[PDB]
């Protein structure tokens, strides 16, 4: 999933008004004669962005054969500041694209429910929904500690391809703050988080 | 090597 291409001139004329970006609102736009548009060949990285590098207009871009994956496309664009590379995905059928999935409907990449499944007096089973390209997820850190004081609280991560976790050893009769951190490919920072409270 | 939409 999810919008998939059957040729990169459909690609690229999709990306004319859909931003390539899940944040931003980035067009694809032709470099500034009687050539192709837009695909270079079998062209470096370093010499796309010196192409890219006179351009101030967001959206500015190429398509040239990958370096580090022969036989993949990669897809060269200037937003504002840098100049940045995509992969283009194929599927099973060899369909392109750009994203494995998509927002949920959702302008956060915070996780969105977090409930407890089932739980013992001394254990916890818990759960979430990412629906923010919960694919590019590379982890979740789970946090958990008696509500209020005092000593640290117990941490551990659990991969993005996981949905669920187990909280184990834990003291009967006590007020817990649970709370999860979504890990996202690659933001510099943790999400901020969301957080639950149970009582063992 | 790095792409901006890689996969973990």
């Amino acid at each position: 999933g999810s919008v998939k291409f059957n040729s990169l001139d459909e690609l690229v004329d999709y990306h004319r008004s859909t931003s390539v970006s899940r944040n931003q609102q980035i067009f694809l736009r032709d470099i500034g004669g009687g050539g192709h548009p837009w695909y270079k060949g079998k062209i470096p990285r370093a010499k796309a962005e010196e192409m890219l590098s006179k351009q101030r207009h967001d959206g500015a871009f190429l398509i040239r054969e990958s370096e580090s994956a022969p036989g993949d496309f990669s897809l060269s664009v200037k937003f504002g500041n840098d100049v940045q590379h995509f992969k283009v995905l194929r599927d099973g059928a060899g369909k392109y694209f750009l994203w494995v999935g998509g927002s949920g409907g959702s302008v956060s990449s915070v996780p969105t429910k977090l409930e407890v499944v089932a739980a013992t007096p001394t254990s916890l089973l818990i759960s979430w929904d990412a629906i923010w390209y919960p694919y590019y997820v590379s982890y979740y850190r789970i946090t958990y500690g008696e509500t209020g004081g005092n000593s640290p609280v117990q941490e551990f991560t659990v991969p993005g391809y996981s949905s669920t976790a187990t909280i184990s050893g834990l003291s009967p009769g006590v007020d817990y703050t649970i709370t999860i951190y979504a890990k996202y490919h690659r933001a510099k920072y943790y999400s901020s988080p969301i957080s639950i409270n149970y009582r063992t | 090597h790095q792409y901006y939409n890689d996969f973990p």
